[PDB]
């Protein structure tokens, strides 16, 4: 949410699980409008980032 | 008579109603203008 919203990097959302050996990113805060948010370009630029 | 879109923004009818836009938005593609027609019987 922090990334989508604008008010974050691509780069402080991506963390390490301790014995996975994958990223994640988690949802972080819970927004009032999700499906909102998921409709903005960013999220296709992380994406395909 | 106010709109439920706005007063209650996390309803379940405004929830079928975001889920009618993310069918429109793939519907209306390809269409000869920007204008749709809601009527009824």
């Amino acid at each position: 949410s922090e990334f989508l919203s604008g008010q974050a990097a691509a780069e402080m959302i991506i963390d390490k699980v301790e014995g996975g050996g994958f990223d994640y990113i988690g949802r972080g805060q819970i927004p009032p409008n999700p499906a909102e948010l998921l409709m903005h370009p960013r999220f296709e630029q992380l994406l395909n980032w | 008579d106010t709109l439920l879109a706005v007063g209650n923004p996390a309803d379940l009818a405004v929830e079928a109603i975001r889920g009618l836009r993310t069918s429109l938005h793939f519907a209306m593609m390809e269409a000869k203008n920007n204008v749709l027609m809601i009527s009824g019987a």
